[PDB]
C-alpha cells in the first residue's frame, strides 16, 4: 500500500492563518529522491498547485501565492504541514497532498482531499 | 508558469465508444505531461506518467500521444467506470501547471 | 566461397541506419553513416583477393576513412543522444571531427581512436544529465528512454567493441560481420525518436 | 636571420580571427581557425632548419592538417556568411568536413582542395541569395553587407589565392607571410556581425 | 528630381467604388526592379499599407482589405491606379503613393498625399 | 502581418537636447526597419533605410541601432526643424507594417 491523509480546521474566519497537515504511510519522506506536494481545487475551478517539500528539505512555492505559504515536514511521525496566511473567500477549496517520486517526477498517489471554507 | 488548455471542457460519449481529449501547452514542455482521472469524492488516480507511458495496473484502453505543445489522451471503447473528470499536468518545470479539466459524461 | 564477400557485404548493415536516421530528420548523422557505409564497403572490397580488382583508391585512404568514419559515426550518435543547443551543438560536433581526424592519423589501429570519443562523449553526456537530474530532482531522461535507447544502444556498443577487440582473434570471417551488424544497431538505438532541432 | 622565423611567426595572423570569431559567438568557427593557427604554425616550424628541432609530429600529419585546416576555415567562413537553419546548417558544415578530408588526402597540393569548397560554397550561397532576391524583389543582403563583408572578404580572398598560386613563385619568405595575413582577414570579413543562431 | 502626385474624387458617398491615381516622374515603373506602393493614414490612426505593383506586373494587397482593392499601371503616361470598392466611413483617410527601389526595398519617395472623405 | 509598437506615442523634448524612440516588433524582422519623418502637410521623408544606414542628404544627428525585435531611433541635439511625427516601417515581408507613430513636440 501507499496512503496520504489531509487534516485541517475545515470551517474558520477570513483574515486568519490556517494549518493544513498531510499524514502518509507505505513510504517515508526521509527516502532518497522522495517529495510531498500540496495542491487545491478552488470551488468550481481547475486544479491549482501550491507547494513542494523534498527529502533534502528543499522547498518550492506557487509564485501567485508564495507570500502566504509556509511548508514543513516531520519524518518521526511521517507528516508534512502547510500554512496559508491571510485566508480569503478565494481560498474556499478542497486541499490535496500527493507523493512525488525520483524515477517519475509527476505525483503518483494523492490523498482523499479535505474541504476548506472561510466565512462569517 | 506555462499555461495549458484542454480543448473540451466537457464531453458527452456513448458507453463502448472511443473518446479523446486534446491538451495545448503555451510553450514546448518536452513530453513531460501526466494524465489524471479525478473520480469525484476520491483522490485522483495517475493513468499516464509521460506522453504515452501508462502507470502499472491501468487498463489498456487508456493511451496518450503528441509531442511539443500538443498532446492527446484517448480511451478505446470506454466503460461506465471511466466516467470521471480528466486533468493533464505539465511537470517540465517544478512550477507544475494543470489544464482546466474535462468532465466526461455518459450519452 | 562466401568468406571472400561476407566482410564486404555485411558493411550494408548501416543501410538500415542511414534510412532510419534520414526518416527521423537526422540529415547530418545520415551523411556520416552513409559515408561510413561507402568507405567500410570499399575498405573490405580491396582486402579480399577475388574482388580486390573493383576498388579504385589506394589502401591508405580507404583504411583511414573506414576507421575515421566509424569513430565519427559513434561520436555523432552520442552527440545526437545528448541534444544540445546551437552554439554547443555546432562546437561539440566539430570537436569530434577535429579530434578523431588527428587520432586516426597519429595511431590508426590503436583502441585510442574509439576510447577518446566514447570517453569524452560519456563525460559530456553524464555532466549534462547530472546537472539536469540536480535541476529536476528526478531521473532526467525518462525510464522509457533508458530502457529503449540508452540501455539497448550501449548493450550493442559493448557487444560490437568486444567482437572487434576480443573475439576477432578467434575468427575474422563471421565475427567482423557480427561487428558491422552490432555497431549499425548502436547507431540506430542511440538516436532520439525525432530530431527536435529540425522544428 | 628573420626569413627563418617569418613563415612560422606570420601564422599568428589567425589570432585576431579566432579572437573576433569568439567575441561574435561563432564558437565552432573559432575552433577551426584556432586548430588551423596551431597546425599552420607547426607545419612551417618543422620546415625551417634553425627551429625544426621544436616540432613533435611527423611532417605528413602537420602538412595534411595545415592544408585541410585552411580549406575547412574557408568553408566554415562561407557557410557562416550564408546563415542556414539547423538541419541545413549541420548538413552543409559536415558536407565540407567530409569533402575536404578526402580531397586533402587524394591530391594534397592540388588547387582542387580549395576549388571544390569555394566552388560548392559559392553555388550554395548564390542559389540561396537568388531565391531570396526573387522572394523579396530586391538586393537580398543589404548594400551595407555587400560593401563591408562580401566585397572586402572576397577581395582579400582573391589577394590571398593570387599570393599563394602566382607570386609564391617569385619569393616564398615574405609572400607566404602576406598570404597568412590576407587569408586571416578574409576569415574575419566574411563572418556576419553576430551569430544569430546563438539567440 | 523624383516626384509622385495623388489624384482622386476627394468627397463622395459611402456604398460606392472610388478610383485613386498616382502620376510620377524622374523614374518609370518600366525600369527593372522598380515598384509603386499605396498607403493611407486613416483619420487620427497610424499609417496603413494598402497595395504594391511592380515592374514585372506582380501585385500585392493588404489581407484585411484585399477583397476591395484593384491596382493597375500605365508606363505610357507613367501612372498607377488603385480602386477601393464598397467604401465606408472607416476609409476617411489621406491616401499616399510611394516609389520602392531594388537596391533598398523600403519606399524612398512619397507623393504629397490626397484627402478622401465618404459622407452624406 | 507582424505588428510593431513605438513605445512613446508622443515626446516633449528641449531644442538642442537628445531624444530617442524605441520600436518593438511582434517577431524577429532581420534588421529590415526603415524610419520616416512625416512633417505635417507634406509627404514623409526617408531618414534611415536599414536599422542604422542613413539616406544620402540626411543630417548626421539622426541614427538608429538594435537587432531582432527591438530597435531604436535617435536624434543628437535636435533642431526646431526636427519637430515632426516619426514612424518605423517593418519591410521584412512584402506585408509592410508601420508602428503607431511618435509625435515629437518642442519643450
Ligand atoms: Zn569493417
Ligand atoms: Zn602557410
Amino acid at each position: 500500500q501507499v496512503t496520504l491523509k489531509e487534516s485541517g480546521p475545515g470551517i474558520l474566519q477570513p483574515s486568519q492563518t490556517l494549518s493544513l497537515t498531510c499524514s502518509f504511510s507505505g513510504f517515508s519522506l526521509s527516502t532518497s529522491g522522495m517529495g510531498v506536494s500540496w495542491i487545491r481545487k478552488p470551488s468550481g475551478k481547475g486544479l491549482e498547485w501550491l507547494a513542494h517539500i523534498f527529502w533534502d528539505d528543499d522547498k518550492r512555492y506557487n509564485p501567485s501565492l508564495k507570500s502566504r505559504l509556509t511548508i514543513s515536514k516531520d519524518t518521526s511521525s511521517n507528516q508534512v504541514f502547510l500554512m496559508i496566511t491571510s485566508i480569503d473567500t478565494a481560498d474556499t477549496a478542497t486541499y490535496y497532498c500527493a507523493r512525488r517520486t525520483w524515477l517519475l517526477h509527476a505525483m503518483d498517489y494523492w490523498g482523499q482531499g479535505t474541504s476548506v471554507t472561510v466565512s462569517s | 508558469d506555462i499555461q495549458m488548455t484542454q480543448s473540451p471542457s466537457s464531453l458527452s460519449a456513448s458507453l463502448g465508444g472511443k473518446v479523446t481529449i486534446t491538451c495545448k501547452a503555451s510553450q514546448d514542455i518536452n513530453e513531460y505531461i501526466a494524465w489524471y482521472q479525478h473520480k469525484p469524492g476520491k483522490g485522483p488516480r495517475l493513468l499516464i506518467h509521460y506522453t504515452s507511458t501508462l502507470q502499472p495496473g491501468i487498463p489498456s484502453r487508456f493511451s496518450g500521444s503528441g509531442s511539443g505543445r500538443d498532446y492527446s489522451f484517448s480511451i478505446s471503447n470506454l466503460e461506465p467506470e471511466d466516467i470521471a473528470t480528466y486533468y493533464c499536468l505539465q511537470y517540465d518545470n517544478l512550477l507544475w501547471t494543470f489544464g482546466g479539466g474535462t468532465k466526461l459524461e455518459i450519452k | 566461397v562466401a568468406k571472400l564477400l561476407l566482410p564486404t557485404l555485411s558493411s550494408l548493415a548501416f543501410l538500415p541506419t542511414v534510412s532510419i536516421a534520414t526518416k527521423r530528420r537526422f540529415y547530418m548523422e545520415a551523411m556520416v553513416y552513409l559515408f561510413t557505409m561507402f568507405f567500410v564497403a570499399f575498405s573490405h572490397a580491396c582486402d579480399g583477393p577475388g574482388l580486390s580488382v573493383l576498388c579504385f583508391m589506394r589502401r591508405d585512404i580507404l583504411e583511414y576513412f573506414s576507421i575515421y568514419g566509424t569513430a565519427l559515426s559513434m561520436w555523432v550518435s552520442l552527440m545526437a543522444l545528448a541534444d544540445f543547443d546551437e552554439p554547443q551543438r555546432s562546437t561539440f560536433t566539430m570537436l569530434g571531427v577535429l579530434t578523431i581526424a588527428v587520432a586516426t592519423f597519429h595511431d590508426r589501429w590503436g583502441y585510442g581512436v574509439y576510447s577518446g570519443p566514447i570517453g569524452t562523449a560519456t563525460l559530456i553526456i553524464a555532466v549534462k544529465w547530472l546537472k539536469k537530474m540536480k535541476e529536476k530532482k528526478g531521473l532526467y531522461p525518462d525510464k522509457s528512454i533508458y530502457t529503449q535507447q540508452i540501455g539497448p544502444g550501449l548493450c550493442f556498443g559493448a557487444l560490437a567493441l568486444m567482437l572487434r577487440f576480443f573475439f576477432e582473434e578467434w575468427d575474422y570471417t563471421y565475427v567482423h560481420s557480427f561487428y558491422h551488424c552490432a555497431l549499425a544497431m548502436s547507431f540506430v538505438l542511440l538516436l532520439p525518436k525525432v530530431n527536435k532541432k529540425a522544428g
